[PDB]
């Protein structure tokens, strides 16, 4: 998996590749890493998928109800302070090892959290199996006030260098765009440089080629 | 990691490295290990990352709630919090904390909470594994009462040392100088401290 | 129709507690005790009644010590008081604990007063049927204290309640008036052996100890400690020598 | 300490009445009017602020509110019983729904759901019943657009429109007569405002008098775009400018 | 007044009286005379036993409750049993975990806040029981009189019971001689003896009526009944 | 461990079950009946760890007639057997789990057709003409592959067991005494008196 | 304290009655009238919906006839909020059976399950009793087509037609005349509602104020089928049995 | 001694046009002991279908869950429950047990009432959805099934094609697995007709 | 008896009687204050009065610094008062921790109010004797007044008054705001802020103050804090010129 965020001069990107493992199989080739927290604070997770799906349901919902309690917009410090103290509390063994960015009315937010509930503060992150090829990019290409454009740049290539590197990561680029003025932008496979070609053969069977034993109809009405 | 405090003439400084790793990578090289628990509290923190910023949050809220109460805690009571969480929850924490304090009636305050949960008052405090590097150094260079520019000379030189021997340590130093004057952040850049 | 005074926690309809206006008929039942605050410290005296012959002089102690820095007296139930002052020796304990440093008066005096206050919260406990007189020395400087059954308090030049405090009031504020920059810690012992001393003609019919206590910087280091023999006698024939 | 009232403060009188739920009931009565109208494409509710002080900021208290994206309640009588209420509607609307289904629970669900909520005040140990009636208006995929009362028993029942509090015989009585199976939302808000404008003493205005509805999707509410699937919430208060703008229309 | 502030100890009556406190008081006035004093050296406890019937045992008065200190009663007979065993096990604890034997004053802080505890609390009764303490600790002899109300009170003699004014008016007059007897336990006790006959208008103390229990400086708390309070009469 | 075979017939279900009872180095015993009448036509046969097993069993039981007083009715064998899944089902996520396996065989009065269910300690449950546990199915199924007809009577039913018991005796390392044989139908529950010479 | 505010729900009278069972039986006796008859081939349950107003939405509505299990089903009298705590708990029971044994629970089981729950707050607890009567409709086929009836005492019987709230000895007495043992299920639909025709307090009968239902074999199948006639099917039955 | 590879088993999903497809093995196992052939996998609940792979007593508790869930639902929903929020149900169900999870595969399939889409969804054992279009596989021989679909299935099949494409994938993947077989189970599913046919298929 | 007037049930006209009877007590202690918004701060002003020659007068107060931006003025008995203030300090500590960033005014008010309504609603605790007033520099609303009474019911003000003499201090503000037109007091310092609430409170009120008659309370952007003696002071003298 490969998880960038990325700032810039009017807020934050974050991207992720589409791949999901069990072993060496891919289980999906296109799944949504990219989760809403609420409509502008944005989560990447590397870890346990049902653990990153969950920790970002959960404060996702308590943020929403907090939200409306207070009458204010979320801010990224309640996500952030939510998630760290609840994966604190179970020691890691939540797996989730998460990029959380947004903007609020406070200005626009980058964060990573870690299984064991520690939080770093960045203008640029990567987290997975492809960290390594990503952070090579942000390492060479980042600087101090990127527009909107160079950030999806960046933050694209960065996905990019763990897809085509790192055997854990592949298929598909995810993007969201989360700037202060404005709506954030998903932008789910903004970059499909993977398409299977076409195949050598056809498959389809001449019908009555199974062996049947016996056919029934299924009741489904009252 | 490689943290350190020192009282000079007019109060106190704190001074950390940046270097987090995990194994031989860099997790990140810009972390702020100098975190503030009050106005004028400051700690440097060691150990396990999540450990330690849940003590220090946890150190912050007791710190607002007896100020609320009572007005501004002594650094001696900031250390004692410390102290509480890091003895009493000695079986779950991988924390060595080094907290810094700045007080009319005191001055200057350093107080040295390693692994156990001890807690130990002191002219300057150094700590994390760079540390080990600089045992002889900061011991002969170390006096009482130095000033300002003196004291980050010291700090500089010494975290550059353990900068210099340990791979745990490194990117930019940090500052943090507490005086009646007010709350200061330095940073000193690689290009320069390498120098020394 | 009424009975609003059958139950703790309920406003009559004027807004009172009646169940805490009555704890105070407890208190102003009780023994005169009082507390003058001098210039670097505080002194706390009691009046306690010889029922009679049978009673051991010097051994009833009323006056508690709370920490090292703090004393107590109070007037009304006499076991209320302890139960308070139990309370308020866990809670500078736990304060002591937590924060290294020994309770500060006024911190510790909020402690008192929300633990009395909650006792008018609810028709399962009754109020305190005492007022509490209590103070001592901290990190910047003396301070005394009065806390009624409802928890209200405030802090005190001098301070006095049970049978007696008419007169102690009256002898209290005469010492204000006419020592405007301060007292010293020894002429608040003999100040305070004579106000009790006054404070007695509403008890006539009984004989009576003197009890005193302080707590000051330069005369007991800050420590709270017990007026005993030459002290306490000089005290008692001040006030002897001034009731005539 | 320790609440040791755990006997019902509700019981049954021997002629069968519930003496705490009437008494509810009573309060509710005397509360400021307010009322339901659904219409063919959405919902209305709708009351009258009665603001305590003109140094009060009106608009800091809202006696309409978002349960959800798609349900929205207005009440009469006591306003801290209903704000207390909302929070437990829209945190209830989450724990036995959204954090289940992955979804909003549908209207009558969470009517039911404060229902209960109600129904366990008029019997548990050592509380009161709350003085409030809500209308909850609201809407969901496989049920359309629906309109509930609930009353301090815990008792809820749908209705075409309703009014509650104050004036609320006159306003029922004026809603039957103007109420058809074909209104449309505008027509609906229209009869609304002028049902209200019967209860209303003093100004009768956009600041004066509290508008929501369930309508269409709203997608510029959303806050987000790229998942085609969710076009935003179907809740939307008016402003002040769009009650005004009705008005003219009178 | 009365009438309606009585019904339980959570309430005060309009003068601050509590009077299920007083009524608990009320059962003390009403058990057989018990009288406490002591000199230097030793304190003595007598007590005046009731029987039920001719046919009946006379109910003992006296418990001990550690080798040092010991107590009698008026009142109801399980409260006594309840206290005394409570202060059996704050004496064992201060020698279990301190090693130290639990002065005599202590006793008493730790019995009025037993006492309190009931006094200012829901469903609860205060005490029916009233209590004389006798000790000899490392400040010497040692007498306590507890009131359910939680009022604890160190005294060189004391009565308690029914008609105990008699004794408490001889014992007033006898202080500064009774108090002098030091180093003869047997006139201290024949003190109490005379004592506790100023409160008999009744009839007249024999010997399976009769107890006496005395603790002092080379003695542990004892107590004696029967043949063994015959030399007394 | 022990020996536990079940076969159903056209109108009864058979049980056998090996009489040893060994605790480590001696034979204790070779009479032990590893069996509990549930319900008049519901017979439960079982094997396991030494206590839980007779535990557990008798537990069932108790349930059962429980539910028979409260009702004055005879549970199906469907419905005991789903009882009794439940159980263990709740045991392997418990404190200390009950290594048990069962076999329930019933006639089902309602029905009119004798029912045989396999239930491991797991709470693994399933109906089957003929079932094991343990390792006896390793030496038995294959003759009862072979022999086994739906349509056979009770008579055919004993041979096939009297059958797939030889082949026990030769073949496994364990002496188990023999095996105490129960057939369940129409009019309840009797033990065979002879296998030892029948 | 709180003692003096205690109702005592759980107590007997001299007579040996409990007070709130009667009391909440009161209250029932005023609530629309619910009538179940049962026949060789079904089940009929018709109530009478008190108070409605052309506003309410009759489409949406249940006040009176709510589905337990596809078998079980009840008619409601008192107080609707109460009703649902039980009918919830109910569903709950039916399913917990449904899981433990395979098998949908037998129609007793689950009325025995529900009256002692209203039993208890009869006999502990200090809580008002529910303010609930029910008829429950059922099929298992153990017993066939069975109908019971509960009310707050957690008392329940078995009937062969009975009615609750409103009314019921005009009613009893009708079903008592009219019914025979041998009746077909549209017998029944049409003596249900006469006897509703003939004991309201309404001016008429008309549809929107009826709920109604029946448990059939489903006529065509071989298996049970619960029906709840929709507001149009009330009107259709209505005019079929002459009373337009 | 792995709980998901005691028992043995294997549920293959895909869709089609304006269908999917469920389908599973017969096969229940005690390690090398053939046990019975007549386990499915497959369950509905209305028009909701779910194969279960994985420990058999969890397959069967959770079928029984189900149920009872989508029981209740109904009762207050007056609707039966849709894929896609069954799916939602079973992956919050299977999280609530994170720490004590149960040792299954999941995989729903069905077709949305209102909106007519076809739907199927995967699970790992704490609830993690897999939500693609074309096919979903589970349990032992998950590995060949992959193998499988990947290059048999394509786009848009008709109801009759789909069922050769499925009933093909399923077949040589068990018999690839030592653990699956012992018959066969397909589901086509469609809006208005659900049809179940048994295989014929190898016994070894 | 009237058990109804007791404890927190429904009287048969609706009405909870011992809400109404702790709204009584509010007005105990005779004290009246008042609350304005200036441009970026927010005043409030109390009367204090120590009858008693034996209290010490730095003790007497009704103001509390709740947490670093936000301040209450309570009217009511003491007691009820700290012990709604102690509660307050704990509330905003916890939103602070749990949530990383400073509990707002308006959300601590809910809160409070929150905890009231509870008292309102089980029989077991009496409501509180007390009006909150709270006061900040929000950093989403700016200048805020956000009062709760015993009935669990607050709401926003441009500026309000509390107490006795409520109403004439409540119809001198309506006044000016009348006049205004605007929603708040237009100044740039906090000191005239504070300099218009004394004249209001003066003219409303019919009385001089001298410095030790009232109690000042401000609240600015990340600071609330407490006017001395002095800085009081300072104040009068300034309004005493030109005046």
């Amino acid at each position: 998996t490969t998880i960038v965020g990325v700032k810039f001069n009017n807020g934050v990107v974050i991207a992720a590749d589409t791949r999901s493992t069990q072993g060496p199989i891919v289980a999906d080739k296109n799944c949504a890493k990219l989760h809403r927290i609420s409509p502008k604070i944005w989560c990447a997770g590397a870890g346990t998928a049902a653990d990153t799906e969950a920790v970002t349901q959960l404060i996702g919902s308590n943020i929403e109800l907090h939200s409306l309690y207070t009458s204010r917009e979320p801010r990224v410090v309640s996500a952030l302070q939510m998630l760290k103290q609840h994966l604190f509390k179970y020691q890691g063994h939540i797996g989730a090892y998460l990029i959380v960015a947004g903007v609020d009315p406070t200005g626009s937010h980058l964060f990573s959290i870690h299984a064991h509930g520690s939080t770093d503060v960045g203008y640029y992150l990567s987290l997975g199996s492809g960290s390594l090829a990503a952070m090579a990019v942000l390492e060479s290409h980042w600087k101090q006030d990127l527009t909107k454009e160079e950030a999806i740049k960046l933050a694209s290539d960065a996905i990019q260098a763990g897809i085509w590197n790192d055997l854990g990561s592949g298929s598909n680029v995810d993007v969201c765009v989360m700037e202060i003025g404005k709506d954030a932008e998903y932008l789910r496979n903004y970059l499909t440089p993977n398409v299977r070609e076409e195949k050598q053969k056809s498959y389809k069977f001449p019908r009555g080629t199974t062996a049947v034993l016996k056919e029934s109809i299924v009741n489904i009405c009252d | 990691t490689s943290i350190m405090a020192v009282t000079f003439k007019d109060g106190v400084i704190l001074g950390a490295d940046s270097r987090t790793t995990t194994g031989a990578y860099i997790a990140n090289r810009v972390t702020d290990k100098l975190t503030r628990v009050h106005d004028k509290i400051w700690c440097c923190r060691s150990g396990s990352a999540a450990d330690t910023q849940a003590i220090a949050d946890i150190v912050q809220y007791h710190l607002e709630l007896y100020t609320s109460q009572y007005g501004t805690p002594s650094t001696e009571t900031a250390a004692s919090v410390f102290k509480e969480l890091c003895y009493e929850n000695k079986d779950n924490l991988t924390a060595g904390i080094i907290v810094a304090g700045y007080d009319d009636k005191n001055k200057g305050e350093v107080y040295t909470i390693p692994l156990g949960g001890s807690v130990h008052k002191l002219p300057y405090a150094i700590a994390g594994s760079g540390s080990t590097f600089i045992y002889g150094y900061c011991d002969k260079n170390f006096r009482e009462n130095m000033s300002k520019e003196e004291t980050v000379d010291f700090i500089k030189h010494s975290l550059s040392q353990a900068i210099k021997w340990d791979g745990s340590s490194g990117g930019v130093i940090r500052m943090v100088v507490l005086t009646a004057a007010g709350v200061e952040r330095l940073i000193f850049y690689p290009d320069e401290y390498e120098q020394l | 129709g009424t009975g609003y005074d059958l139950s703790n926690s309920v406003f009559s309809p004027d807004g009172r507690n009646f169940q805490v206006e009555y704890a105070v008929k407890a208190v102003e039942n009780g023994t005169t005790s009082i507390g003058i605050k001098c210039n670097d410290g505080v002194v706390f005296a009691v009046e306690k009644l010889i029922t009679s012959k049978l009673l051991v002089p010097q051994k009833n102690v009323k006056i508690q010590v709370v920490d090292r820095h703090i004393g107590c007296v109070y007037s009304g139930l006499i076991p209320d008081g302890r139960h308070l002052v139990n309370r308020g020796r866990e809670e500078a304990a736990s304060f002591k604990k937590l924060y290294k440093t020994p309770i500060p008066i006024p911190a510790f005096a909020d402690r008192l007063g929300q633990y009395v206050q909650a006792h008018t919260l609810y028709n399962s406990v009754r109020p305190f049927g005492v007022s509490t007189i209590f103070g001592g020395v901290d990190k910047n400087g003396a301070h005394l204290y009065m806390l009624e059954p409802s928890g209200s308090y405030w802090g005190y030049k001098g301070a006095a309640t049970g049978k007696g405090r008419q007169s102690a009031k009256a002898e209290l504020e005469k010492l204000v008036d006419h020592h405007p920059e301060g007292l010293s810690a020894r002429e608040a012992v003999k100040q305070a052996a004579k106000i009790i001393y006054l404070a007695h003609e509403d008890n006539k019919e009984k004989d009576f100890e003197l009890e005193i206590s302080w707590c000051s910087l330069s005369e007991t280091n800050g420590l709270h400690k017990f007026v005993k023999g030459d002290l306490l006698q000089e005290a008692i024939d001040f006030a002897q020598k001034e009731i005539n | 300490m320790t609440d040791r009232y755990s006997f019902s403060l509700t019981t049954f009188s021997p002629s069968g009445k519930l003496g705490q739920i009437d008494y509810a009931l009573t309060a509710v009565k005397q509360g400021v009017t307010s009322l339901g109208i659904k219409a063919t494409n959405g919902v209305v509710i709708a009351t009258e602020k009665k603001s305590s002080s003109p140094l009060a900021m009106s608009e800091t208290l809202s006696k309409v509110s978002l349960l959800t994206p798609d349900i929205g309640a207005v009440y009469s009588g006591m306003g801290p019983d209903y704000r207390v209420l909302v929070d437990k509607s829209r945190k209830v609307a989450h724990t036995s729904y959204k954090r289940i289904y992955g979804e909003y629970p549908p209207t009558k669900l969470l009517v039911s759901e404060v229902a209960k909520i109600m129904q366990e005040a008029t019997q548990s140990g050592g509380v009161r019943p709350f003085g409030v009636s809500l209308l909850i208006a609201g809407h969901d995929e496989f049920n359309g657009f629906s309109l509930y009362q609930v009353d301090p028993s815990g008792s809820y029942f749908p209705w075409k429109a309703t009014a509650i509090g104050k004036g609320s015989v006159a306003a029922k009585t004026f809603l039957e007569k103007r109420w058809n199976d074909e209104l449309e939302l505008e027509d609906a808000i229209h009869i609304a405002l002028l049902t209200l404008k019967e209860s209303v003493e003093g100004e009768f205005n956009g600041d004066t008098i509290e508008l929501a509805i369930i309508g269409d999707e709203n997608p510029d509410l959303l806050g987000y775009t790229g998942i085609p699937t969710d076009k935003g919430p179907r809740f939307r208060k008016l402003t002040s400018q769009e009650i005004n703008d009705r008005l003219e229309a009178l | 007044f009365r009438n309606n502030y009585d019904g339980d100890t959570v309430t005060f009556s309009p003068t601050g009286r509590l009077f299920q406190v007083e009524y608990a008081l009320e059962a003390i006035k009403q058990g057989s005379v018990t009288v406490g004093l002591r000199s230097n050296t030793h304190a003595v406890l007598v007590a005046l036993k009731r029987n039920a019937d001719e046919l009946s045992s006379y109910q003992k008065k006296i418990i001990k409750c550690d080798e040092h200190m010991g107590l009698s009663l008026a009142g109801l007979a399980p409260d006594a049993r309840v206290l005394s065993n409570y202060l059996r096990q704050q004496c064992n604890y201060s020698s279990l975990v301190f090693n130290r034997k639990l002065a005599v004053e202590r006793a008493g802080h730790l019995l009025c806040d037993k006492a309190q505890k009931n006094t200012q609390s829901y469903g609860g009764r205060p005490y029916g029981v009233g209590l004389l303490i006798i000790g000899y600790d490392k400040s010497g002899a040692h007498l306590l009189e507890f009131q359910p109300s939680g009022n604890v009170t160190e005294l060189y003699g004391t009565a308690i019971g029914a008609r105990s004014q008699g004794a408490k008016t001889y014992l007033e007059r006898t202080l500064d001689t009774f108090i002098k007897i030091d180093g003869n336990p047997d006139e201290l006790i024949k003190a109490g003896v005379e004592a506790i006959s100023q409160s008999l208008r009744d009839e007249s103390l024999t010997v399976d009526n009769l107890s006496i229990a005395i603790v002092g400086k080379d003695t542990p708390f004892t107590i004696y009944d029967g043949e063994a309070v015959a030399k007394y009469i | 461990m022990d020996i536990i075979l079940g076969i159903r017939v056209q109108d009864s279900v058979i049980l056998a079950s090996s009489k040893a009872v060994t605790r480590g180095i001696s034979v204790l015993k070779d009479s032990d009946d590893k069996t509990r009448q549930l319900s008049p036509h519901t017979l439960m046969s079982f094997a396991g760890e030494a206590g839980d097993t007779v535990q557990f069993a008798e537990y069932i039981q108790a349930n059962i007639q429980l539910y028979s007083i409260r009702e004055d009715y005879e549970l199906s064998p469907q419905a005991v057997s789903s009882f009794v899944r439940q159980e263990l089902a709740k045991s392997i996520r418990s404190r200390r789990p009950y290594q048990v396996n069962v076999l329930i065989g019933g006639y089902d009065k309602k029905k009119n057709k004798p029912e045989l269910y396999q239930i491991d300690y797991l709470g693994t449950k399933v109906e089957l003409p003929y079932g094991a546990h343990g390792y006896s199915g390793f030496y038995t199924f294959s003759l009862l592959d072979h022999h086994y007809r739906p349509d056979m009577t009770t008579e055919e039913g004993l041979d096939l067991l009297k059958l797939c018991v030889q082949e026990l005796e030769k073949r496994m390392p364990m002496d188990f005494k023999g095996v105490i044989v129960k057939i369940v139908d129409k009019d309840g529950i009797r033990q065979v008196d002879d296998f030892q010479a029948q | 304290g709180s003692r003096r505010y205690d109702s005592r729900t759980t107590i007997f009278s001299p007579e040996g009655r409990l007070y709130q069972v009667e009391y909440a039986l009161e209250s029932i006796s005023h609530a629309g009238t619910a009538i179940g008859i049962m026949a060789s081939d079904g089940i009929v349950l018709a109530a009478e919906r008190k108070v409605t107003s052309t506003l309410l939405e009759q489409d949406t509505s249940t006040e009176k006839l709510y589905k337990l299990n596809d078998k079980i089903a009840v008619a409601v009298a008192g107080l609707t909020a109460d009703a649902e705590i039980l009918i919830n708990t109910a569903r709950i029971h039916a399913q917990n059976y449904l899981k433990t044994y395979n098998e949908d629970i037998p129609v007793e089981i689950l009325v025995r399950r529900l009256s002692d729950i209203k039993q208890g707050y009869t006999q502990h607890g200090g809580l008002r009793p529910f303010g609930v009567s029910f008829i429950y409709a059922g099929y298992d086929d153990r017993y066939g087509y069975q109908l019971y009836t509960s009310n707050p005492s957690g008392n329940y019987t078995g009937w062969k037609a009975i009615s609750v709230g409103a009314n019921t000895s005009a009613a009893q007495t009708l079903l008592q005349m009219d019914y025979k043992d041998d009746m077909k299920v549209d017998d029944a639909i049409e003596l249900a509602l006469k006897t509703l025709s003939k004991t309201t307090d309404s001016s008429a009968l008309t549809y929107d104020r009826l709920e109604f239902a029946t448990i059939r074999k489903g006529a065509n199948d071989g298996e049970v089928y619960q029906k709840i006639f929709k507001p149009q099917e009330i009107k259709d039955i209505l005019v079929k049995t002459g009373i337009t | 001694s792995d709980p998901s590879s005691i028992n043995g088993g294997i549920v293959v999903a895909m869709t089609g046009k304006d269908c999917v497809a469920i389908a599973c093995d017969l096969r229940l196992g005690s390690q090398s002991l053939g046990v019975s052939n007549k386990f499915e996998k497959i369950f509905h609940y209305g028009h909701v279908f779910l194969g279960i792979t994985g420990l058999a007593t969890d397959v069967t508790t959770l079928n029984e869950m189900f149920r009872y869930k989508t029981n209740l639902y109904k009762l207050k929903e007056e609707r039966a429950i849709e894929p896609e929020t069954f799916t939602q149900l079973v992956s919050s169900s299977l999280y609530e047990r994170r720490f004590g999870p149960y040792f299954v595969g999941p995989v729903v399939a069905g077709i949305n009432s209102k909106s007519g889409k076809p739907f199927i969804a995967g699970f790992d054992l704490i609830g993690c959805i897999d939500e693609a279009k074309d096919f979903i596989v589970s349990g032992t021989a998950s590995d060949q099934l992959f193998g499988m679909c990947e290059s048999l299935y394509e786009p848009n099949l008709e109801p009759e094609d789909l069922f050769e494409t499925i009933s093909q994938a399923l077949l040589n993947a068990a018999d690839r697995d030592a653990l699956s077989g012992w018959g066969a189970v397909v589901y086509i599913i469609k809006k208005d007709e659900v049809v179940k046919r048994y295989l014929k298929m190898r016994q070894d | 008896a009237g058990y109804d007037r007791h404890i927190t049930i429904f009287s048969p006209e609706g009405r909870l009687y011992q809400v109404e009877y702790a709204f009584k007590a509010t007005n105990q202690t005779n004290i009246n204050s008042l609350a304005v918004r200036g441009k970026d701060c927010t005043v409030v002003i109390s009367q204090k009065k120590v009858p008693d020659k034996l209290l010490d007068p730095t003790t007497v107060s009704y103001i509390f610094c709740i947490s670093r931006t936000i301040g209450m003025v309570v009217n009511g008995p003491i007691p009820d008062a700290r012990n709604a203030a102690l509660r307050a300090k704990a509330e905003a500590a916890e939103f602070r921790y749990k949530y990383g960033y400073d509990m707002p005014c308006d959300v601590l008010a809910k809160r409070m109010a929150n905890l009231s309504q509870i008292y309102t609603q089980r029989a077991y605790m009496r409501p509180l004797g007390v009006i909150l007033t709270f006061v900040s520099v929000d950093e989403e609303l700016g200048p805020s007044i956000y009062k709760t009474d015993p009935a669990g019911y607050y709401v926003g003000y441009k500026a309000t008054a509390t107490g006795p003499k409520q109403q004439e201090i409540t119809t001198n503000l309506e006044n000016h705001f009348k006049k205004s037109k605007i929603d708040h007091i237009n100044e740039e310092s906090w000191e005239k802020v504070v300099e218009f609430a004394i004249t209001h409170m003066i003219d409303a009120l019919g009385t001089e103050f001298s410095k030790n008659d009232l109690e000042v309370g401000v609240a600015t952007k990340d600071k609330f804090f407490t006017l001395s003696a002095e800085n009081i002071e300072e104040r009068l003298v300034a309004i005493a010129e030109q005046d």
